[PDB]
């Protein structure tokens, strides 16, 4: 009856490219955390001046 | 792995007959380990 | 092996009275600085040994508090006092050095 | 054409002393030496109960050769393993290891069996795991009843539990691990088995460190069996029960009969999810009996005594049923309606299932130290085969006649409120 | 005398043949009274739909049922008479029937093996009765959390995928199951080139041979025009699922990063990094002695009951991680030291620690391949993933060539700052949130 | 520049912290030489007639 | 305090001196920027104004 459990679509919510479930995340997995640390390093080069 | 053979956290459930052959035990022996 | 043996021993039991730890009814092993590695060798203590440390102690912390020293009678004597410690502490030492010998390779 | 070389076989030998050393270079790429000993619970007393529970406990603990911590990292450095397997009546040391390490692994495992030094804190440090192993292994209800129909059956010795009693938990002193090692750690009462390891060696082995006398004699006080129940009421969802005669002591002719009768009555099941067509005693019941259940012929054999049965798990209210229907269904056998086929069929179930018992490095290897401390020789499987052929279908019969007749010893747990007693069987 | 090298030369080869059909034919001899023979399929839950997700599962639960020539327990009867043992398995992608029974009766053996993946009889009567059992297994396998948590884990790391299907399906399919949806699984997936007829034990491939053309030349070997089933890359997913059940008396997690899959030579590698970690049960003997940072820290703090690493390969895809059950208010300590050895390793790993990792591995790989049917097991299933049999002086040059350097530079490939999955069942308060896990993926000091 | 900019960022210099806390305080040197004198140029053209330095050239000496 | 000199303890302090070196370069630079030091940066090129 636990197999009963599916995880729900969160295809509203995934960045584009990892919406496709025949498609690996390691193609992306490149771009996707340098997009996201580069706003980081972005904000402390602000607070930094 | 500690090792308690008969045959010759809650465990788990055994409910119809299919899960319950080659449970009945057939001399007890005791095994630790590392 | 008299002669040169009895003048050293006669110095340490010299220093021995000099350190007064005697005086309050204390052992040598009594007053050493408690350790990572003595700590265990006081945990492996038998019940008799350990009971008698803790009644010495607590005599001497007694004493300290009043000023005061046992008469003269009941100081401990340079010959009588056991290294009760020494020999669990010696193996608790050897066996850390073996744990350090070990994290080396 | 990759043809296997010609199979090398298996060296024996016994010292004067009694020791036996056996081994077989398979050429394997791993070694595997274990050292037996006549040293199980069996020979335990009121007095020191538990103490080989604690012992099997305290391989690890050090030894004059090795300390603790040297025995788990020099081991685990080679990746090898140290275990110890204890019955009723053996204790068996075993190290397995890369052919390369076979020097490192047995300098511990002498170290382990020949020299501890049982240190009185680090004793102190193990007892609780007593309670923490016991409990584990209570977790399947086959050992409690197994435990329970021992200690019912016997007087003494083959009563004595293969895990403490919980009042001795954090008794059991370094010196009675001490007294245990002196007078049931002997070369009489061992033998040194060696896998991917020569000959040579293991008896310069044997005969450098392993000669080790005084202590006491074999087997001990006999093993009188008696008779009796031992019933707990816990309410857990299904009943275990196990009904027993005193049966054979393993070696003997009898034995066989009695081999050959489980499996005529049904000892385990052949076929994942199988309705075990040719099992008699799982047929017998599941006539009148609709609900889920299990039924399986119990065979135990010792020195000086044995226990013969079967083993029931079913409902509650149908215990009753399902045992009386089990009971009955070997009095039917006692009363000669037994065919050849059918014996013919067990002796085929129990002739595949020994030769599959020693394909593993480690079941042949425990085969080899049983036999060594049993019959203090090696039996080939062609021989044990031979003895299985010679089971006559009269001497099955037989052994279901002792059976029926003989004085019952039984155990069960569960909510008993339909479990029969003995005397209502 | 003889060293472990020579030893592993003495293993003899593993003769591999292939019928006309496509049916390929495997065999180690050895000198044994006894063999394990059996077929290991290229299928499973990966390759079924959502509609019929339940099937392979049920089909095992029908394949000992009857035949066309063998009704009813006839086979039931042939095994157990003869004193063999009857035996299968399904995965998310293999599926395995196999017999252990005297090196004699091996003629026989293989000729059941051929009538049970052939001419399988799906009786009606059958499959309904088969219907209950399998509902009733669901229940049972509710109660093992250790069961749960892996198939949650599977569940949302690859989570809009074949992969995030178990294997027995859900409650509603098996109670719509069709014999028409049982038998186009079978008619579909059942063919010559994607099974193996593997053997272990005292035969000559010869006769191996002989009775695969006998038996099992009444294949269809000819595909579909375009019905070949090809299986897709699975999407896996950073993401977490926690079913918190404070009513369970101890917590069960799974956390894993993606691993590359069967033939990846990176498995080696990976392998002696989870022995250097190891395993942990609180009936082990070692305790605060033990090699393993983290199974010592473990054992003397009392953060766990037991604890598992492991490497679950599948096509070009996999699980790499561990698994752990321990008190409510010992997770975060567990996640803690778990994340932090594997940091260490991905950073720090020195020399000799790897060698435990390479001996360990040596040990499991040889005291595996113990016995007939654990040979007959790696020889059908490594024909299906690698295509052949990697034989142990294979292994061993593998093991060899891994030192520090390369458990490192292997390690942070697929650990260091990649996003995990986590699965949590029971009392999981203290189960760190997800920022906090994928925060422990890296090192602010490196 | 087949593959992505941002995932060849990534690996050269965001994978690390140490080459990730390097690449801001290089950042932030050029980017406080370039952001103050982008800054100043647009105070400046606003207020090009009013401010000193554009009247310093009347008073030479 | 001798229990440090080993052959592990070499092989970690060799697997930790690329990163030991780059933070000396991060407080390095950080130094000179935050200081202004005018030693070090009139050889920078485009920082000369
Ligand atoms: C101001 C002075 C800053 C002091 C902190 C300096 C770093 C430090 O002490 O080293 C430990 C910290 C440990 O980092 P790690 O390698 O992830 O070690 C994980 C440990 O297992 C520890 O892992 P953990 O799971 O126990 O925790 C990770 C820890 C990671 O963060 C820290 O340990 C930093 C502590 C906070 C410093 C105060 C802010 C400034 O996370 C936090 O504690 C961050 C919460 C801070 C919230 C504050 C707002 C309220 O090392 C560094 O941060 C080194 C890099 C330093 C960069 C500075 C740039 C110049
Ligand atoms: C002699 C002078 C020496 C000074 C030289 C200049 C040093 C510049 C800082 C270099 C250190 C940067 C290290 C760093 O960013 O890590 C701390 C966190 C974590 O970043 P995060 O991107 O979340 O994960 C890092 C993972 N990684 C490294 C694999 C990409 O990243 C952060 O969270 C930092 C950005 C947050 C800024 C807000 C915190 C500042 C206080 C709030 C001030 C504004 C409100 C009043
Ligand atoms: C001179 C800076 C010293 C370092 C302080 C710092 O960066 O704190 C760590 C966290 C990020 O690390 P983490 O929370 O991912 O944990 C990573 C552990 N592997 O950053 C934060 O968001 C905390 C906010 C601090 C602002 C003062
Ligand atoms: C520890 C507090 C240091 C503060 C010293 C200080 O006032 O720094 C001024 C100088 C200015 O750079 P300079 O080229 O004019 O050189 C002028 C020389 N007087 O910058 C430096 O030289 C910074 C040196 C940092 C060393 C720790």
């Amino acid at each position: 009856s636990h197999t009963d459990i599916k995880v729900p679509d969160f295809s509203d919510y995934r960045r584009p490219e990892v919406l496709d479930s025949t498609k690996s995340s390691k193609e992306s997995s490149e771009a996707r955390k340098g997009f996201s640390y580069l706003v980081t390093a972005t904000t402390t080069v602000g607070v930094a001046y | 792995r500690g090792v308690a053979g008969a045959l010759r956290d809650l465990k788990r459930s055994v409910l119809c007959r299919e899960s319950l052959r080659g449970q009945a035990a057939g001399p007890l022996v005791a095994s630790v380990s590392l | 092996v008299s002669a040169s043996s009895r003048w050293l021993e006669g110095i340490r039991k010299w220093y021995y009275n000099a350190a007064g730890f005697n005086k309050l009814g204390l052992m040598r092993d009594d007053t050493i600085h408690e350790n990572d590695d003595v700590k265990e060798a006081i945990r492996r203590l038998p019940e008799n040994l350990y009971n008698d440390r803790v009644f010495r102690i607590k005599r001497a912390l007694d004493l300290s508090m009043r000023q005061q020293i046992l008469p003269k009678e009941q100081w401990t004597k340079y010959e009588e006092d056991k290294s009760y410690l020494e020999p669990y502490l010696k193996e608790v030492i050897r066996e850390r050095k073996e744990r350090e010998e070990w994290a080396k390779k | 054409a990759g043809v296997p070389p010609h199979p090398q076989d298996l060296e024996f030998t016994r010292l004067p002393n009694g020791l036996v050393i056996a081994s077989l270079e398979n050429y394997a790429p791993a070694s595997r030496i274990g050292l037996f000993i006549k040293a199980g619970s069996r020979y335990e007393n009121s007095n020191n109960l538990g103490t080989s529970h604690l012992l099997r406990l305290a391989s690890s603990l050090t030894t004059k050769g090795a300390s603790s911590f040297k025995i788990t990292r020099g081991i685990e450095a080679v990746g090898g393993k140290l275990s110890v397997t204890s019955t009723r009546e053996n204790m068996a040391y075993t190290v397995e290891c890369l052919r390369d390490d076979v020097d490192i692994l047995m300098e511990f495992l002498l170290n382990v069996t020949t020299a501890p030094e049982f240190r009185r804190w680090e004793v102190a440090a193990l007892q609780p795991q007593l309670r923490i192993d016991k409990a584990v292994a209570l977790q399947n209800p086959q050992a409690h009843v197994i435990e329970n129909l021992h200690a019912a059956a016997y007087r003494n010795a083959l009563a004595n539990s293969l895990y403490c009693p919980d009042y001795r938990i954090g008794k059991v002193t370094p010196v009675e691990l001490h007294d245990y090692v002196q007078n049931h750690f002997t070369s009489a009462r061992m033998a040194l088995i060696g896998l991917g390891v020569s000959h040579p060696v293991l008896k310069q082995v044997a005969e450098q460190f392993l000669n080790i006398r005084g202590g006491l004699g074999l087997s001990g006080a006999k093993a009188k069996y008696h008779g009796g129940e031992i019933r707990e009421q816990n309410g857990d969802s299904l009943v275990h029960a196990a009904l027993v005669a005193e049966s054979a002591a393993i070696g003997s002719a009898e034995a066989n009969a009695f081999s050959v009768l489980q499996h005529v009555l049904g000892a385990g099941p052949h076929v994942k999810r199988g309705s075990n067509a040719t099992s008699s005693l799982y047929q017998a019941v599941a006539k009148g009996v609709h609900q889920p259940f299990d039924v399986s012929a119990f065979n135990a054999s010792y020195s000086d005594s044995g226990l013969f049965g079967f083993y029931t798990i079913s409902q509650a209210a149908s215990a009753g049923d399902v045992i009386k229907a089990a009971y009955n269904q070997v009095k039917t056998i006692a009363q000669g309606n037994l065919s050849n086929p059918d014996v013919q069929a067990a002796k085929n179930k129990l002739k595949a299932g020994y030769l599959m018992s020693v394909e593993s490095s480690e079941g042949f290897l425990d085969e080899v130290g049983s036999q060594a401390l049993a019959a203090g020789s090696y039996t080939p499987p062609s021989t044990v085969l031979q003895q299985i052929d010679a089971v006559a279908d009269a001497d099955v019969i037989n052994a279901a006649k002792k059976f029926v007749s003989g004085r019952k010893s039984m155990a069960a747990s569960g909510n008993l409120g339909h479990t029969p007693f003995i005397d209502e069987l | 005398t003889a060293t472990y090298a020579q030893a592993l030369q003495s293993v003899p080869e593993t003769q591999v043949s292939q019928l006309d059909n496509g049916l390929r034919v495997a065999s180690e001899q050895s000198s044994q009274p006894t063999c394990t023979v059996g077929v290991w399929i290229d299928a499973g839950s990966r390759y079924e739909s959502e509609k019929n997700n339940g099937a392979g599962y049920f089909v095992e639960h029908l394949a000992f049922k009857g035949t066309k020539n063998r009704p009813g327990n006839a086979l039931e009867k042939e095994v157990e008479s003869m004193g063999a043992h009857l035996n299968a398995y399904s995965t998310r992608e293999h599926t395995a029937y196999y017999i252990k029974a005297l090196s004699k009766d091996l003629p026989k053996a293989v000729e059941l093996l051929a009538d049970i993946v052939q001419n399988c009889s799906l009786e009606d009567s059958q499959i309904e009765k088969e219907r209950d059992v399998i509902l009733q297994e669901l229940q049972e396998n509710d109660t093992s959390m250790r069961d749960v948590v892996f198939n949650y884990l599977h569940a949302t790391a690859f989570q809009g995928t074949p992969l995030a299907q178990s294997v027995e399906g859900p409650s509603e399919n098996v109670r719509k199951l069709s014999r028409a949806d049982l038998t186009e699984y079978l008619s579909r997936h059942y063919k010559a080139p994607r099974m193996v007829l593997a053997a272990a034990g005292g035969l000559e491939h010869r006769q191996l041979l002989d009775l695969a053309q006998k038996h099992f030349s009444g294949l269809s070997g000819t595909y579909d025009e375009d019905a070949v089933p090809t299986l897709s890359p699975c999407r896996f997913t950073g993401s977490q699922i926690c079913h918190r059940e404070d009513g369970l008396p101890l917590a069960h997690v799974a956390i894993a990063v993606e691993g590359p899959g069967w033939a990846h030579p990176d498995n080696v590698a990976l392998q002696v990094a989870n022995a250097i970690i190891g395993h942990y049960d609180c009936t082990y003997g070692g305790g605060a002695h033990l090699s393993s940072p983290l199974a010592s820290i473990a054992a003397t703090n009392k953060l766990c009951q037991s604890f598992q690493t492991f490497n679950i390969c599948y096509a070009d895809t996999g699980l790499l991680g561990a698994h752990f059950v321990c008190d409510h208010m010992s997770i975060d300590d567990m996640m803690f030291v778990l994340q932090g050895q594997w940091m260490r390793l991905c950073t720090s790993a020195t020399e000799s620690e790897v060698l435990r990792g390479k001996n360990l591995l040596r040990n499991a790989l040889v005291s595996h391949l113990d016995g007939t049917t654990p040979v007959c097991e790696d020889i059908g299933r490594s024909l299906l993933t690698y295509g052949r049999r990697i034989p142990l002086a294979e292994w061993e040059s593998r093991i060899a060539e891994v030192d520090a350097r390369v458990v490192r530079e292997v390690c942070s490939k697929y650990f260091y700052d990649q996003c995990p999955a986590v699965a949590g069942f029971g009392p999981i308060e203290q189960l760190p949130d997800y920022n906090r896990i994928r925060s422990g993926m890296f090192w602010l000091r490196f | 520049v087949a593959p992505t900019l941002t995932a060849r960022l990534y690996s050269l210099l965001f994978r690390r912290t140490s080459t990730f806390a390097l690449t801001i305080v290089v950042g932030a040197l050029f980017f406080e030489r370039a952001f103050d004198q982008g800054a100043d140029a647009i105070y400046e053209h606003i207020n090009e007639g009013k401010l000193w330095k554009h009247i310093k050239h009347k008073y030479e000496n | 305090l001798t229990r440090f000199l080993g052959p592990r303890y070499r092989q970690l302090a060799r697997n930790w001196v690329p990163t030991a070196s780059l933070w000396g370069a991060v407080g390095a630079v950080g130094l000179v920027w935050a200081t202004d030091w005018r030693l070090i940066l009139d050889w920078v090129p485009y920082i000369n104004g």
